């Protein structure tokens, strides 16, 4: 019961970006240095 | 020589015959097959209701299928929620059902002129340009009015029994048991499926929310036009969310692996009948290996076109609001089934392959028959001391062992021990003497002078098989 994955900008609490960006950024994963594979997934080095 | 023309080609097609095993055991689904039959038990054996008598596999009235959607079909699959879908809380549906109804046109056929004072007309059997298009009684909406077959993801199947195609009255199911339950018992107030129908089919997906696994049950119903009907229902497991773990990881490995076999294979096999004797198609040996390949390139052409696409199943779980067209699914389903069929023969015939050395098939059954009857004879010593072991320890550690408590556990407890989970704790404690004698004798007996005598009879019998066909082949 897995889906797709997030990739945009919410403020505090959550999503409702007013002036800008949100103050939770989503900081896209680095150019080398990820990949974890987790339990039963593979991640990056991106995330909030 | 013998280490390039003798030692390599019959260790390639081994080898061949090897990953061509494994992938074809990397292709048994058990889980899938599990939950279609339990589907098929809780569906195509459930009856009407308690008190009525009319099941799916006994299709006899046009009011066996209206009782059964209200009944047995409603307590197996329209269980209420904790309204979800799941009878035992373990067999999670997926999305909602939907039916449709393949009918005769109003006039499908004619009367006689000779009798048309008594005649009205006749319905044939279903057909392609044998659907209804118009509608057919009150059709307030879709319910009565024939959906276009390009319009509705349908299509001529030509099954057991006849081309139904995607044209007739087509039905939602909604996302309630009780509202299913009312939508039924409506659809059978009216006329839905009425005199002038040829065939009916219903289409449900299942989950299994706690098993990887999202399959699609198709029921179909051929109503003749000799009166009656017969219905049966299809389960096709169609997945494409293989890649999961490392075992997944290995299928993978095995299916490149193999891929890169054939093309080695073909590569090798494509340059001694191009520039030397071509047209060699009655030689047993020259057509068998290319029609191989082609096969094995055509089966995995085939096998990756089947999972082209794997947008389908995402799309129908991120929006479960209605019934996805998975016909098309099904259907292609069941052709790479047809195809591991073909696989499965394929298999059979490079296993045929590797028989080029041949007239060592049935001349051997002499001391194969033999050798068995060695085995039997042994089995009875090996038994008989087993059980006078088993009988010995039962009668001394009886009464204060807890695991010669009873005959019957008495020799699983030596199984172990010879498997090696000895415990040796209470057998010394229980008794100093005769505790270890009996540990020791038994290990003595069962691991150095009695195990080593089955070893020895397969010796012997190998050493004759050699020495017999070293004999009489290489003699005459």
């Amino acid at each position: 019961a897995a889906g797709g994955f997030s990739t945009s900008d919410y403020d505090v609490g959550w999503e409702s970006p007013h002036n800008g960006s949100g103050t939770w950024a989503y900081s896209a994963p680095d150019l080398l240095g990820a990949w974890s594979w987790g339990s039963c997934a593979v991640y990056d080095s991106g995330g909030y | 020589k013998y280490l390039k023309s003798v030692l390599r080609e019959l260790v390639t097609y081994l080898l061949f015959l090897i990953v061509l095993c494994i992938l074809t055991y990397g292709m048994m689904s058990s889980n899938v097959y599990y939950y279609t039959r339990m589907m098929s038990q809780l569906f195509l054996d459930t009856p009407v209701s308690k008190t009525e008598k009319t099941n799916f596999k006994t299709l006899s009235s046009m009011e066996d299928f209206w009782k059964f959607t209200e009944g047995s079909l409603l307590d197996g699959l329209y269980w209420k929620m904790q309204n979800r879908s799941f009878i035992f809380y373990e067999n999670l549906l997926l999305g909602v059902p939907r039916i449709r109804q393949l009918r005769v046109r109003n006039g499908s056929c004619s009367i006689p002129q000779d009798l048309r004072d008594e005649i009205k007309e006749c319905y044939d059997v279903y057909s392609v340009s044998s659907e209804d298009r118009a509608p057919f009684g009150p059709r307030n909406g879709t319910a009565w009015i024939y959906t276009s077959e390009k319009d509705l993801n349908g299509s001529s199947h030509w099954g057991i029994i006849a081309t139904y195609s995607g044209a007739g009255y087509y039905l939602d199911l909604s996302r309630t048991r009780e509202e299913t339950a009312a939508q039924v018992a409506s659809l059978k107030k009216n006329v839905w499926l009425d005199r002038g129908t040829r065939a009916t089919f219903i289409d449900f997906s299942v989950y299994n929310a706690n098993i990887n696994l999202f399959c699609v049950v198709r029921l179909l119903v051929e109503f003749p036009a000799t009166g009656g009907v017969i219905p049966s229902w299809q389960f096709q497991p169609l997945k494409l969310i293989r890649y999961v773990t490392t075992f997944d990881f290995f299928l993978a490995a095995c299916e490149i692996i193999f891929c890169f076999f054939i093309f080695y294979y073909v590569v090798e096999e494509i340059l001694e009948i191009r520039i030397h004797k071509l047209h060699y198609f009655r030689s047993f040996w020259n057509c068998l290996d290319v029609v191989i390949v082609v096969l094995s390139v055509v089966a995995i052409g085939i096998n990756i076109y089947r999972t082209s696409n794997v947008e389908v199943l995402l799309q129908f779980l991120e929006d479960q609001n209605t019934f996805p067209n998975f016909e098309h699914l099904a259907y292609w389903q069941i052709q790479f089934n047809n195809i591991a069929a073909v696989t499965v023969f394929f298999v059979w015939i490079k296993l045929f392959k590797f028989i080029n050395f041949n007239r060592t098939m049935s001349q051997l059954s002499t001391t194969m028959s033999r050798c068995a009857k060695d085995l039997f004879g042994f089995a009875i010593m090996f038994f008989i001391i087993f059980l006078a072991y088993a009988q010995l320890a039962y009668l001394v550690f009886g009464t204060q062992v807890d695991d010669f408590s009873t005959f019957q556990e008495c020799i699983f407890t030596q199984f172990r021990i010879i498997l090696g989970d000895i415990n040796f704790a209470e057998i010394e404690e229980a008794n100093r003497v005769l505790g270890p004698i009996y540990f020791t004798t038994f290990v003595f007996f069962m691991f150095f002078i009695l195990l080593n005598m089955f070893a020895a009879i397969i010796a012997d019998t190998y050493s004759e098989v050699k020495s017999d066909l070293a004999q009489q082949k290489a003699e005459m």
